């Protein structure tokens, strides 16, 4: 009925399966409080949305051909300096986060501004929720992979994909972990 | 008999007197040093 | 960052004179308070 | 303490019932847990704001007509000696503030001279004094900004506006010598509503009032 | 009555006396005696207090960082780690005078500063900190850490977030996590920081956060770690002629076992420390999967305690029933923790001076002396606390029906034998040590010093010969090439360890004579006697022949009155308060020995200590009197040198010692009658009887008398010895 | 030197074989008097969130699809032991080929 870890059956009693994308993945038994588990569900959904925006921003910035690398753009030069960016970044996004937390405490779902549903077009299918949760887990895995491309290979994500496609045997984890000084010294 | 009666009228209450003495002590302590000292040749800011 | 040159000329007087005075006043009100 | 608060979604304090006008519930330390103390503080805020309106409009007029810088204007040679000017200022204020305090004790208004309140035309309404409190608070925040921009930038209000309009991206409060301190301060100010909401949600019961030596709110704690 | 200050004690609230304040302060954190409270609330208060104590620790070290970065000479000390003294913090005293300001301007400062003896300069130079901005950002980071620890203390005490009572009682999971995470991966992160930053900074390469993730720690680059060729890391170590600040004589080695010390700075190698912490990390992580967590594997502590019962009734019931005894009693765990931490602190003191881990620390004599003295005094105080809290465990939470016939019931059964044998060994040690010291003093007084009894410490000398010291002769291990211990690892650490141990300049296994043996035996006397007092208090805590019902009277009660001959100082608290005196004497002895031996080593006159530590007049004259000349000359009618503050705090310590005597000799009744007469005087006078006291003045309690006398005694002891130590080590050395 | 893959794989395969075919009969009999039902067994009732967090999850003991009782927790433990032994052998060989003799001559 559920994907679980693998086709082998590992049914947990705490997670029946009513949650969107509930495969019962609780090996360490993290969710048992029955009050902060809903908070963890909201945390997973919000982290998945943020991971969605992160991976789509990285993919779009590499596809459109920005000059700076994806994790090297923090020290890049802009019309607005970094000192003129942190104030509004804290202020307006803190206002948004406070309103979202108040809406979550009032109703139990997310929300941008004031209104809980934030559905101008609707499409609030349970299948849509399951797809959102699974696509968010995939985006989380993708962002971890992107950070690992930046760490080990020190290259762009789609650049690493092209390197793996061109030379599958010679541009893998074994080569990139057995040739760290070459990677440090400009690949 | 008019004097020394309304002089303490705005300071008779406990909150007003406590606020006045705290404000005056803090102001005198902050004035000490950068303004209280270095004018009466106090041997701590000379070197 | 680096504090100004008058910072030792200012901060030591509070914590030496008016911070113990405020703390002692608050504690003296705390001891003798009745219900 | 009114539906409109200092940050959206805030809860009013227990002692701030919204009876007093101009309330926005911005009482993090609760220094006004007394009716007499808050009416005296309201009068004090009104004074430090009314003189702020006067100072702001005077400084704006001096900058408009070409008069020199305000914080350096005290060293110029003026008619009447400064010592006797100070003693006649003290002499006139020892009557003005005395009459103000006696009138506040007998009426409570911010009257002047012998007419308490000094309202000859009769424009008195709660909305007028609400706007007076708002404009006074804005004017005294503007005076703090004037003093800040006259210390690290060395320019007046009009010159500060001209420098903001010349290049707003790199000429602001976050790019000066206090720029990093301003960034840390505004990050703290943005992080306050994320702390206080967390404690309010966590503190479903009890009191959770802040304990400070000035107020007697810790009396009910123990 | 019913005042609000003792909110944790209704009985103390209805106390119309000044004692209500005192007992309102001393019983502040004794939550077990607070009225109307449960075990879960006590555990939550313990958690919040632990978070606060941690936040205070982080605030104190952040303040040390800030006060070194601001008004300090850390960069100047980095450039010259020998000549210019470190600066602790600036002095702004308006009571100072012009000669005081001029005399305290040291280290190239713009004002009066304090010369740092804490050793943070050497430590931060060793770990890689070089600039003041790094110390600034470290201070603000640790302030933020203290802020989030305050957040944790507030949040974990809040409702719906307070941990359950059984959550703290999860001993297996706590042990596993604090072995794997608190110890293992923390040491792994520390050795990673060492390898990434400190070794390149010791090799003249700046590794900061800006240039992080772009500088390779090793030229091979992590492929030896995967391939298992870990010897590539120990390939090119730093040479003997290597400068710590620069890259001259450098090498490429992140992990090695180059024993001994760095020749340029007389300190342990950075790669050696990194390898040590890495090995400690992997060993702790491996050991941290022992205990039974929620998974199907592990060890149960109760089952191990049940199983380890010796057959044939050697230990009776064995270690059975001890799991609930440890878990239920917080004082048992408190005593075990304080004892282990005191032993570790004593180990730190005994190993830091002989093996300096920080660069340019051995040359700083005052710093090493202050660090050793501080660590030994802290260790002694918390061993006394360990035994005191063990007595508290024996009085408060000990059920003989639970652990019946086990090791605890057996040591309670033959407690008289243990106390008697400890008294015997203490009497033997003290009698003969004083007999030998008095014999040597009388012999030296008669002008013929060769009659004195000098027993050569052949045991410890043979031990040191077995570890590499060839000056004593012998043919033991690590001294003859034919020994298997020498042949094993002869190219691993012996070429450095023997070089470090055969040099007499450093403090690594110093030459010991008969005076060293005599003072070590005196130290053994001090340890045995303090142990005898503490275990007499702990074993007789819940009962005795004079007081069978001592458990019903609590841990801290004054006496039982003059009946049955007299019963003063019968509680275990009073035994602890006497053992504090004995511990102070013992640590005074060990610090006197360390200070005199190291002072004679630094001056080069080791023969003076060899021929002068034999008799106590040499201790009084050549150590207490000879080295106090510069201390007492800090201020005088002639003038003032830089040691005026040390003379002032020396007299301060003597005065607080005297006030401890004031509170210790007289007990209560004279002060109660004097306060009664003062009450009559205040009540029966005009112009002053209008103002009246809200709380009746009373004499301090006998338990409070002992506490205040002990506090003044210990404060005076610590301040006096710190003054003398720092003044003598800094007036003639730099 | 010894190549890392052959040594690591042989060590972990041997350790897993010892875990499944050798030490498994000695397993579940050392835990019989350790976490058995006759003794105290479980340590927590599982009332609130922390108490049921102390309670074992439903993942380590649900079933044993292996013919023996070799669960994946034992697989992880024995594989960790095998990796430890293989890295120990590789480390000893690495010290050996570097020209350093740690053994007593
Ligand atoms: C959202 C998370 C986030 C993450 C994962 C990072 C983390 C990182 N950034 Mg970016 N940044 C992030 C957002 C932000 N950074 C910056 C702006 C910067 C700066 C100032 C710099 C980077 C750079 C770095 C590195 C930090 C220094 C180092 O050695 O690593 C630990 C690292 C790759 C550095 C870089 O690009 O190196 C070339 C760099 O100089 N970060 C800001 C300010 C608006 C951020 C706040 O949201
Ligand atoms: C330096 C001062 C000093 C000295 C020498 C002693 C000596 C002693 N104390 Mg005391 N003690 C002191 C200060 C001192 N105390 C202080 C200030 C405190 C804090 C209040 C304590 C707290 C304390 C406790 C809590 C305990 C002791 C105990 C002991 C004994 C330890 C056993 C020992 O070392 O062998 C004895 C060594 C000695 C040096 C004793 C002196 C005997 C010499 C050799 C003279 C002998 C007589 C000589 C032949 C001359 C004869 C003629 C003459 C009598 C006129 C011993 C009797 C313990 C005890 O009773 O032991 C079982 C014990 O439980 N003491
Ligand atoms: C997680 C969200 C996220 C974040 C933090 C960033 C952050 C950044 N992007 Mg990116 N971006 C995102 C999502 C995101 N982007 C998405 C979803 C897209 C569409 C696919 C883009 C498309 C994009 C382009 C095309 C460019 C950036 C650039 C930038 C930089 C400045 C953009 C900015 O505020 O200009 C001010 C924007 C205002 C609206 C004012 C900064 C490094 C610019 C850059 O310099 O990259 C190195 C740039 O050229 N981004
Ligand atoms: C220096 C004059 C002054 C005085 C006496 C007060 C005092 C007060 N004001 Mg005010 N206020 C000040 C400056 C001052 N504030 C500034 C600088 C601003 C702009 C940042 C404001 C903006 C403001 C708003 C928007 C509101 C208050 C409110 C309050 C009350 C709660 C805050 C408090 O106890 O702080 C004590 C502070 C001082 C003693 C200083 C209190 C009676 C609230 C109110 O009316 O509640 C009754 C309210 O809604 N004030
Ligand atoms: C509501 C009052 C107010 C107003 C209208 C302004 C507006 C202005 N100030 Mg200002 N300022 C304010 C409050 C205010 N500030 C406060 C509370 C402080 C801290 C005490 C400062 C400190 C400050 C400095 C140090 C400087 C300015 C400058 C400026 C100009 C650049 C824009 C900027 O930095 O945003 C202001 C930031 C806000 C958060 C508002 C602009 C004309 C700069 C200037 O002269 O123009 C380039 C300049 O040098 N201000
Ligand atoms: C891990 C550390 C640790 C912990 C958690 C505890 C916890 C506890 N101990 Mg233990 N203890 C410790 C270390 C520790 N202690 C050490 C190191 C010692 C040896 C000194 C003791 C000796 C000891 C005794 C003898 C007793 C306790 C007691 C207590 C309880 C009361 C504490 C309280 O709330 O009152 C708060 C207590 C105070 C505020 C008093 C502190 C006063 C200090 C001495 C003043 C500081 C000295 C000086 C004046 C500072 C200024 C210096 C000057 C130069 C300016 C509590 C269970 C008591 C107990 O369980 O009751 C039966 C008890 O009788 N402990
Ligand atoms: C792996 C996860 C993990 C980690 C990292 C921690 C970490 C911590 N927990 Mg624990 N804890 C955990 C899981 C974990 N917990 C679990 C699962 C439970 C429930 C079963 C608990 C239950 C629990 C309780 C009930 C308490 C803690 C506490 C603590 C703190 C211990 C004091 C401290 O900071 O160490 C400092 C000590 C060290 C880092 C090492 C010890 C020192 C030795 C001698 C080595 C010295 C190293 C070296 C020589 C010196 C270096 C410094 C020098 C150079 C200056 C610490 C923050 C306590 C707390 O609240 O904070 C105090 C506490 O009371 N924990
Ligand atoms: C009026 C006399 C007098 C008195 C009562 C004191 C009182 C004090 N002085 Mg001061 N002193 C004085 C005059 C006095 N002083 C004068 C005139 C000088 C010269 C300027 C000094 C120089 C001086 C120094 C240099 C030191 C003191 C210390 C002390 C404290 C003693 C601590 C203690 O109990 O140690 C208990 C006793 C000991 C620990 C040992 C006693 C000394 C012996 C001879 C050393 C040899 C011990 C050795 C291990 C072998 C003995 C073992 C045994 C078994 C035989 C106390 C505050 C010390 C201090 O502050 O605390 C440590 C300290 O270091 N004084
Ligand atoms: C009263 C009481 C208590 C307490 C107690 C205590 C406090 C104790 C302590 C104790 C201690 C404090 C102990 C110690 C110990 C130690 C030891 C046991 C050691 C050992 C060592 C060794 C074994 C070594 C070895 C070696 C090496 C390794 C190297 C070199 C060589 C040799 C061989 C030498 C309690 C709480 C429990 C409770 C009950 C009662
Ligand atoms: C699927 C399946 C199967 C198979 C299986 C296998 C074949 C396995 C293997 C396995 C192996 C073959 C291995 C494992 C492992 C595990 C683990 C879990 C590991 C771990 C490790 C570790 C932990 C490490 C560590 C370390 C580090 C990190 C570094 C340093 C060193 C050391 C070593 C310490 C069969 C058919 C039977 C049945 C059905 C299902
Ligand atoms: C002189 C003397 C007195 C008199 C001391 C009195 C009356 C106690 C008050 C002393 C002064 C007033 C304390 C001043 C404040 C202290 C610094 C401690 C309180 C503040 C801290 C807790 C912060 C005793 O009562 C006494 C009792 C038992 C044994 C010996 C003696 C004793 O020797």
């Amino acid at each position: 009925n559920r994907p679980l870890w693998l086709p082998d059956v590992i049914p947990p009693p705490h997670l029946n399966g009513t949650l969107p994308g509930d495969s019962g993945f609780d090996p360490l038994g993290l969710g048992l409080n029955e009050e902060r588990l809903k908070w963890y569900v909201e945390a997973e959904k919000t982290n998945g949305r943020w991971a969605m925006m992160a991976v789509t921003g990285i993919l779009g910035q590499e596809l459109l051909g920005v000059p700076a690398k994806w994790y090297e753009a923090g020290a890049a030069e802009y019309d607005l300096p970094v000192q003129a960016q942190v104030p509004i970044l804290f202020l307006v996004m803190g206002f948004l986060e406070t309103k979202r937390f108040q809406g979550f405490r009032e109703t139990g779902t997310s929300g941008f501004i004031n209104s809980f549903p934030f559905d101008p077009v609707g499409l609030n299918s349970p299948k849509h929720a399951v797809n959102e949760v699974k696509n968010g887990r995939l985006a989380m895995v993708a962002f971890i992979g992107f950070a690992m491309q930046a760490l080990v290979s020190r290259t762009q994500p789609i650049e690493g994909l092209q390197k793996h496609l061109a030379d599958p045997f010679g541009k893998n984890i074994t080569y990139f972990l057995t040739h760290t000084p070459e990677v440090i010294a400009g690949t | 008999e008019e004097f020394f009666q309304r002089a303490t009228d705005a300071v008779s209450r406990r909150e007003s007197l406590n606020g006045f003495v705290a404000l005056s002590g803090i102001a005198a302590i902050a004035l000490f040093g950068l303004k209280g000292a270095s004018t009466l040749e106090l041997p701590i800011t000379k070197g | 960052f680096v504090p100004p040159a008058w910072a030792p000329s200012l901060f030591v007087p509070l914590t030496g004179l008016v911070l113990p005075a405020i703390g002692m006043a608050w504690a003296f009100t705390y001891i003798q308070k009745e219900k | 303490a009114a539906r409109e608060m200092w940050y959206p979604g805030a809860t009013p304090p227990a002692h701030l019932d919204g009876s007093m006008l101009g309330d926005y519930g911005f009482d993090p330390l609760r220094l006004g847990t007394n009716p007499d103390r808050m009416k005296w503080f309201r009068e004090a805020e009104l004074t430090n704001g009314r003189w702020a309106m006067a100072a702001v409009v005077g400084i704006l007029f001096t900058d408009l007509v070409g008069l020199p810088k305000w914080w350096e204007a005290g060293a110029q040679t003026y008619p009447i000696d400064n010592q006797t000017l100070a003693i006649i200022e003290i002499a006139v204020f020892a009557f003005l503030e005395a009459k103000r305090y006696e009138g506040y004790k007998k009426t409570g208004g911010t009257g002047f001279a012998f007419f308490f309140p000094f309202d000859p035309m009769g424009m008195r309404s709660p909305e007028k004094e609400l706007k007076e409190l708002k404009n006074g608070r804005l004017a005294m925040l503007a005076f703090l900004g004037f003093a800040s921009t006259a210390a690290v930038n060395g320019q007046g209000p009009i010159e500060s506006l001209q420098t903001h309009l010349a290049d707003p991206a790199h000429n602001n409060i976050f790019t000066s010598s206090v720029g990093k301190e301003s960034c840390v301060f505004v990050a703290v100010l943005s992080v306050l509503p994320i702390i206080i909401e967390a404690t309010k949600t966590l503190g479903k019961g009890k009191e959770s009032v802040p304990l400070f030596p000035w107020n007697e709110e810790w009396e009910k704690v123990a | 009555a019913t005042k609000l200050f003792p909110k944790f004690s209704q009985g103390l609230a209805q106390d119309p006396s000044t004692r209500r304040i005192w007992y309102g302060l001393a019983t502040a954190h004794d939550f077990e005696s607070h009225d109307g409270m449960t075990e879960e609330n006590l555990y939550q208060k313990i958690f919040a207090s632990h978070f606060g104590q941690l936040a205070i620790i982080f605030l104190w070290t952040s303040g040390n960082l800030f006060h070194v970065a601001w008004q300090g000479n850390f960069e100047q000390w980095v450039t010259d780690p020998i000549h210019v003294r470190p600066i602790a913090h600036a002095i702004w005293d308006p009571h100072f005078g012009q000669p005081a300001v001029e005399a305290f301007t040291r280290g190239g400062a713009s004002g009066p500063v304090n010369i740092a003896t804490s050793g943070v300069y050497q430590w931060w130079y060793t770990i890689g900190l070089r600039s003041n901005q790094e110390l600034y950002v470290s201070s603000v980071f640790l302030a933020l850490v203290s802020a989030v620890f305050l957040f944790a203390g507030w949040l974990h005490l809040q409702p719906n977030f307070q941990p359950s009572l059984s959550w703290f009682k999860d001993a297996e999971s706590r042990l596993n996590h604090h072995l794997s995470g608190l110890f293992g991966v923390s040491s792994l992160a520390w050795t990673g920081h060492l390898v990434h930053v400190a070794i390149p900074e010791s090799r003249g390469q700046h590794v900061g956060w800006d240039n992080f993730l772009s500088v390779l720690p090793h030229p091979q680059g992590l492929t030896p770690f995967w391939s298992g060729n870990w010897a590539a890391y120990a390939q090119n170590p730093d040479t003997a002629s290597h400068a710590f600040g620069t890259a001259d004589g450098s090498g490429t080695a992140i992990l090695t076992f180059l024993g001994g010390f760095h020749p340029q700075t007389q300190s342990l190698w950075l790669s050696d420390m990194a390898h040590h912490h890495l090995a400690i990390a992997v060993l702790f992580i491996v050991a941290g999967h022992m205990y039974r967590t929620n998974f199907g594997i592990g060890h149960r502590l109760e089952a191990i305690l049940e199983a380890h019962t010796p057959p044939a009734g050697g230990l009776g019931a064995g270690h059975k029933g001890l799991f609930h005894t440890v878990n239920n009693s917080l004082h048992f765990q408190l005593g075990l923790a304080l004892a282990s931490v005191g032993t570790i602190t004593s180990l730190v003191a005994q190993h830091m001076y002989s093996l300096p881990p920080y660069a340019y620390l051995a040359v700083d004599f005052t710093t090493q002396a202050s660090l050793y003295t501080h660590h030994q005094y802290i260790a002694g105080f918390i061993m006394c606390g360990a035994f005191a809290h063990g007595a508290i465990f024996f009085i408060r939470d000990y059920d003989p029906e639970q652990n019946k016939g086990n090791v605890l019931a057996r040591v309670l059964d033959h407690k008289e034998a243990i106390i008697s044998h400890l008294s015997w060994v203490s009497l033997f040690l003290g009698f003969h040590t004083l007999g030998l010291y008095v014999h040597n003093d009388v012999v030296q007084a008669f002008g013929t010093p060769e009659k004195q009894i000098l027993i050569e410490p052949v045991f410890a000398q043979w031990i040191q010969a077995a570890q590499g010291k060839s000056l004593y002769g012998f043919d033991l291990l690590l001294a003859s090439s034919s020994s298997s211990a020498y042949s094993a690892g002869q190219s691993l650490w012996l070429p450095g360890w023997l070089e470090a141990i055969n040099n007499n300049q450093n403090s690594l296994f110093l030459t010991i004579g008969p005076g060293d043996f005599l003072v070590h035996h005196a130290i053994a006397l001090g340890l045995h006697t303090t142990t005898l007092i503490l275990v007499k208090g702990a074993l007789d805590a819940r009962g005795s022949k004079l007081m069978p019902d001592k458990k019903d009277f609590g841990y801290s009660f004054p006496c039982d009155g003059p009946g049955r001959g007299g019963t003063c100082d019968i509680s275990a608290y009073d035994a602890f308060y006497l053992a504090v005196f004995w511990m102070l004497n013992t640590i005074g002895w060990v610090t006197f020995y360390w200070h005199w031996k190291h002072l004679t080593l630094w001056q080069g006159n080791v023969s003076q200590f060899d021929e002068s530590s034999t008799y106590l007049m040499g201790w009084l004259r050549d150590y207490l009197w000879l080295n106090s000349s510069q201390l007492i000359n800090g201020y005088n009618p002639f003038g003032m040198n830089s040691l005026s503050v040390w003379a002032w705090t020396f007299l301060f310590g003597h005065l607080v010692y005297a006030t401890g005597f004031m509170f210790l000799i007289s007990w209560r009744g004279y002060w109660q009658e004097l306060i009664e007469t003062l009450v009559w005087a205040h009540e029966k006078t005009p112009l002053a009887n209008l103002v009246y006291w809200k709380d009746k003045p009373v004499a301090l309690s006998i338990v409070q008398a002992r506490l205040v006398g002990l506090a003044h005694f210990s404060v005076g002891y610590i301040f006096t010895y710190a003054a003398f130590l720092i003044a003598s080590t800094s007036g003639r050395f730099g | 030197m010894i190549e890392a893959p052959v040594a690591i794989g042989g060590s972990t395969v041997a350790l897993l074989g010892l875990g499944r075919f050798v030490f498994l009969p000695y397993q579940r009999r050392r835990t019989d008097m350790e976490v058995g039902p006759g003794k105290l067994g479980p340590k927590t009732t599982g009332d609130t969130f922390f108490d049921r967090l102390q309670k074992p999850a439903s993942f380590v003991e649900t079933k044993s699809k292996d013919p023996s009782g070799f669960g994946i927790i034992d697989v992880l433990g024995w594989g960790a032991l095998g990796h430890v032994f293989g890295y120990f052998l590789l480390a000893c060989s690495s010290l050996q080929d570097a020209g350093i003799d740690a053994f007593p001559r």
